[PDB]
């Protein structure tokens, strides 16, 4: 469906945000869009190993 | 005994998990996601301008004047063209649209 | 871990430390509390900042388009277009997943080294004026007030000041 | 706890080519976690020094930060016309990024006496229930001056607002306007309104005053 | 390279409301550098409000802004938003955004790249100014030159353009900066030192324009009250 | 090495240790023999397992074909097909060789750290009740039976139990 | 994701021979996870036989299987084969293959993903069963209901389908599981508790089919031996 | 650093050491001077040599050409040629920059480990016959001539030779 929303990246499945460098929703896009990858999880560790009390 | 001093690291209530080369699902105090896995599920306006919708009638019928392509979006600007997969109405009289693929991007 | 500090002799972390990544816990007559080490935390934050920036800065946004569809005669080129898009897709997906997996372990080991150097700096500073009781703790053989505690953290610690005070307790046992 | 960044001095006047040394002290010892900034009027601040000794890329070598621990400094070997602005010091030690109070650099010229002037409230202004008295000082150097709103030979405090202009390009002087805002009823309860001005150029305090009826 | 921080435009907000200010970067998209927000009251010093660290994903604020400030970031785009609620006239200042980075890479303590600034004004409603002539009596004459001016009072918001004799009288004109009274409205006085031999020759008029209130006034500074 | 344990103070490895990657050798009155450390070996095996899986899991098999040959008119596209196949071939060959060379050194350093942490765990446990004679060995200053030997390996070692027994021999020399 | 281990089909082998069982995975090809083989005798517990570690490239076996077990892997494909030589009737069991992995990555000690199982039967040759009626005498009558059944004895290999009255008699039918005798052949007895008022009314026949031996028999359970 | 030796307890380097990357400085009665450690320097040079060769050896020169220009009809293939050249350009630029940034930190950490192992080898050799005064220095508790100094550097150091000589000075304080 074509709703009256606003976007900078449009895919056949739906519009997506360009706040992250990668996407996996659809390989076909129009506009300034991130790089499509078949990955399901790309999370970069920055903190330490979270070890609570025990 | 007496006075003591210790050295330790920081912990919090984070549930984020990361995958390393040697280990999987490692809990981390902080992390950053590089992959957007969410879509709003609707076709929005690109760069402010709304797209051009056509419905069950395709581009060929729309630009030629198919009688089913009579009442629809008559706009002066559009960011892109949306065609439904069920688009069947179109070149009702049998024939071949010469350079149809070229015209589709020209009218995009 | 790689350096044996996190999940090593220091088995767990402190939930009460909410001001930094690495720090100290003191227990003297005046009181007890947590205090993060400024030098290690700030340098680590900038280092991880540069690590993240080293990955995503060059990965800039691209203008995309559906492009011209392929007619019946344009079959061979259509297959070539499928070949190149799939080739780039397979390479980028493999490299992105592999880089994240490799860098995450290096990031975890980076914290391990930072904690270890903090322990060694305290261990080298105190020398014989404290006892290594394990789990990253140091039972002082002398009297350490708040000024003495901060002196170790600031790096301006004086072994001769409490050398004889500790030596009497060392020779006591 | 928090940190307090105090600079010394707060305002200095120097000529082009004069060595300028601005210091910055701290609540507690901060080692080398200090930075220096420069702000020009109407523009955003610009960084010059970080880690109290590392010059920012693009800053001229004439700027030389220094200090370690509690006391720091910012030295300009050759003061250039483009270095006439305000300077600040900021710390990186603790979470509150405490700034300094600032240090303004002024160009040097001959000491010029002001032109003290007084303006009574307007007739139409006196019909709206408000009365404003304006005291004007024109083309004086240096900036340091004191304005005393003396009413009925009694100085008034907490009712004066001062506005000053930047150093004019030609005369290199300032201009000050002090406004005394008070109600119409209070205006007609007294006769003589005075403006006491003390300044370096004036050998004796020059004061101007007016009466209500004139 | 040569990255520039572009903030949102100047916003005029009623007291007790909430204003959001954006801080967008240019050049390399998808950056994770730490960002900070700093305000500066007109004529006052710099004041640090808070900052965001995308690595930690959290933000830290000063004591006075705890509960009113809400610093957010749009993913890793490098754009950082600032939200301040329950605005007062004391919060009227120029708000800056800065990237924390040096040529040595990321630097959490420094502010290498600064924004363009965003002016925020707070008062109950838009109010037109008023011009009151400053009497050019003989008491305002000293050294062969006289003194006269116009008093602009109780206007909001800034700025106000004041010209003399439809822009003809330029030399000797000193337009003083506005001062925020305790009433929440600004006031300024533009004066000019004219020679004593022109009070009876040239009429003097100040042209005051306030586009926010769409008010234009031209008041004659009549010599003396007569 | 990177951690200085393998080919460092421990110059060579044990051929008799056939049950694990890292372990201990004891020499008491009852007898002598080899015994691998369970905690270090099992974790290392899983870690290297994940490292290998992190490389080959995403490298899945592909359906291949000879494809249509190129006629005389299809010369430009034929050159483009040669361009893309060679481009992918050069990239994959370079990345595969480079990754193996980099990861192999990290794998070797991983064993170095695992051995070093095992030595430090024993060194911190024994403290003054043993002498560091080099080459990863510990001459006990007290009497260590089989129960005492396993206590160090299991991590449940008691310094106070043999504190005075060792102290007499320490002060003897 | 949702990886499934598919083993080879059930194999019937003569004693003293060697059987090879495959264990192929699905989804991500070229895996190096450690694998293990576990057998379970019918009605008994689980018994660990051995395992392979592709990282080490070697295999380790239990003491009882040292010399008879040969666990091999086809490179890194994830398929692992099991070879057992000198098979006996005591080795007749269901053989499983399991991948050693958790959600925390590789785990050498655990068996997260299991196979479908592979039944192996061992006896000298295929032998047809025999049906012996269980006499429904008055001694088998208690509580108003009687008891009768059919005894299937000395057949190999399993399974055998037993139905009553061409499948008509369903309720009350208890077909007992087979038991491996010391002779190496199985035996089972299917019984049914019929009311005492039906011995002289309805004839009872058990339909026994043994497809491996292609033997089908229908034996009347004649009331009493007369 | 990662190992805490360079820019750690050893804050700065020696400008006078111009014969090797890692070495010693001695101060005895006969004289003082610098001397690089041969074992650590030569191995490090070969290791960094192999690291550099591991990157550039496979990156061989390519024969290039302008190629046929594209006519009006050859528009779709021209776009495909632009697609593949840009795709390879983006991948190679990203991988080259990323590899250099990652390997440079590993190279810096490699020197950190090499210095640390040199310090530990001396620290383990001297044991109680010297005092750890910090900054990588060792104040000898006994008399060390030139022969004694080289013995530590060559690795053929004898603790029992100066055990009693140092012990008298240890028990002195
Ligand atoms: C794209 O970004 C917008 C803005 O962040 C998201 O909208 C938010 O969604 C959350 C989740 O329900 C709400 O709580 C917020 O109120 C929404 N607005 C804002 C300003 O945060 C949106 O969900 C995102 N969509 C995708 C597909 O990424
Ligand atoms: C720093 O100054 C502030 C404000 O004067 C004060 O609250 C704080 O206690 C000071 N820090 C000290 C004294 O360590
Ligand atoms: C290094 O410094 C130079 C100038 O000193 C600067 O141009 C360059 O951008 C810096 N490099 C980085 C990565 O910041
Ligand atoms: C992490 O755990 C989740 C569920 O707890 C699981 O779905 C996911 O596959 C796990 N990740 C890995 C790498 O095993
Ligand atoms: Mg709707
Ligand atoms: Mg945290």
């Amino acid at each position: 469906p074509v709703h009256d929303c606003n976007t900078t990246c449009q895919t056949p499945k739906g519009a997506i945000n360009t706040s992250l460098p990668f996407q996996n929703i659809h390989p076909i896009t129009i506009g300034k869009c991130p790089k499509y990858v078949k990955s399901t999880k790309l999370r970069l560790a920055t903190g330490l190993r979270n070890i609570p009390s025990i | 005994p007496g006075d003591t001093l210790c050295i330790g690291y920081h912990a919090n209530n984070s549930t984020d998990t990361v995958d390393t080369v040697l280990e999987k699902n490692v809990t981390v105090t902080h992390s950053v996601n590089l992959l957007e896995d969410k879509h709003n599920g609707k076709l929005c306006k690109l760069r402010g301008v709304a797209p051009l919708h056509l419905g069950k009638c395709n581009i060929a019928g729309w630009i030629l004047g198919n009688p089913e392509c009579e009442s629809l979006s008559t706009a002066s600007s559009w960011s892109y063209i949306v065609e439904t997969p069920s688009s069947d109405n179109g070149t009702c009289y049998p024939g071949d649209f010469i350079d149809y693929e070229e015209l589709r991007e020209q009218l995009s | 871990g790689l350096f044996g500090a996190i999940a090593g002799f220091i088995e767990g972390g402190w939930t009460g430390m909410v001001d930094g990544w690495y720090g100290y816990h003191h227990q003297n007559e005046q009181g007890s509390g947590y205090a993060a080490d400024l030098k290690s935390t700030q340098n680590a934050i900038d280092g991880i900042t540069n690590k993240v920036n080293s990955v995503i800065e060059k990965m800039n946004t691209q203008f995309t388009a559906v492009g011209k569809e392929f007619n019946h005669l344009e079959k061979r080129i259509e297959n070539l277009n499928k070949k190149v898009d799939d080739g780039f897709l397979d390479i980028w997906t493999y490299n992105a997943e592999l880089l994240v997996l490799l860098e995450n372990e290096r990031t975890l080991d980076y914290h391990d080294s930072n904690v270890k150097n903090l322990y060694e700096k305290v261990r080298s500073q105190l020398k014989n004026n404290a006892k290594e009781i394990g789990n990253g703790c140091f039972e002082f053989y002398h009297k350490c007030d708040n000024t003495c505690m901060e002196s170790v953290k600031n790096g301006t610690y004086d072994y001769p000041k409490y050398s004889e005070e500790a030596k009497l307790n060392r020779e006591e046992i | 706890d928090d940190i307090q960044m105090t600079q010394s001095p707060s305002s200095l006047s120097a000529s082009v080519g004069d060595r300028v040394i601005i210091t910055c002290r701290a609540n507690q010892s901060i080692g080398g976690y200090l930075n220096w900034y420069q702000q020009k009027p109407g523009k955003a601040p610009n960084l010059l020094i970080f880690t109290a000794s590392t010059l920012q890329s693009g800053v001229p070598s004439r700027f030389s930060g220094g200090g370690s621990g509690t006391d720091f400094t910012l030295t300009i070997s050759s003061l250039q016309p483009e270095d006439f602005a305000t300077y600040y010091c900021q710390q990186n030690y603790n979470t509150p990024r405490t700034f300094g109070q600032g240090t303004k650099v002024d160009i040097k010229r001959t000491v010029a006496a002001p032109s003290v002037f007084i303006f009574p409230p307007s007739d139409e202004q006196l019909k709206s229930g408000t009365a404003s008295v304006v005291c004007l000082l024109n083309n004086f150097y240096p900036r340091e001056a004191k304005v005393q709103w003396k009413v009925d030979n009694a100085l008034q405090s907490g009712n004066s607002q001062e506005s000053v202009t930047e150093q004019d390009s030609k005369d290199s002087t300032y201009s000050l306007s002090s406004t005394l805002t008070l109600s119409k009823a209070d205006y007609e309860k007294h006769k003589v309104y005075a403006c006491e001005v003390t300044h370096q150029g004036l050998s004796s305090p020059v004061t101007k005053s007016f009466n209500r009826g004139e | 390279s040569q990255v520039q921080l572009v903030q949102s435009g100047t916003e005029v907000k009623k007291p007790g409301s909430s204003v959001k200010v954006s801080c967008k970067a240019s050049g390399v998209t998808f950056s994770s550098y730490a960002m900070s927000w700093v305000r500066q009251a007109p004529g006052q010093g710099l004041e640090w409000m808070g900052g965001f660290i995308p690595i930690l994903g959290t933000a830290n604020y000063a004591q006075k802004f705890q509960g009113r400030l809400t610093i957010t970031a749009d993913g890793l785009t490098g754009t950082v938003y600032m939200e301040l609620s329950r605005l007062r006239s004391e919060d009227t200042a120029v708000y800056y955004c800065a990237r924390e980075v040096t040529w040595k890479g990321a630097s959490i303590g420094v502010l290498g790249i600064w924004g363009q600034g965003t002016m925020v004004s707070v008062s109950a409603s838009t109010k037109g100014p008023s011009v009151f002539p400053l009497a050019p009596s003989s008491k305002s004459t000293s050294g062969g030159t006289a003194a006269l001016g116009c008093l602009v009072k109780d206007y909001f918001p800034e700025p106000v353009t004041v010209s003399w004799n439809s822009g003809a009288l330029t030399s000797g004109v000193h337009t003083f900066p506005a001062v925020l009274q305790s009433s929440g409205l600004y006031s300024l006085s533009s004066v000019v030192t004219v020679p004593s031999s022109s009070l009876g020759t040239q009429t003097y008029i100040c042209n005051v324009n306030h586009k926010p209130s769409n008010t234009k006034v031209d008041k004659k500074v009549e010599p003396k009250s007569c």
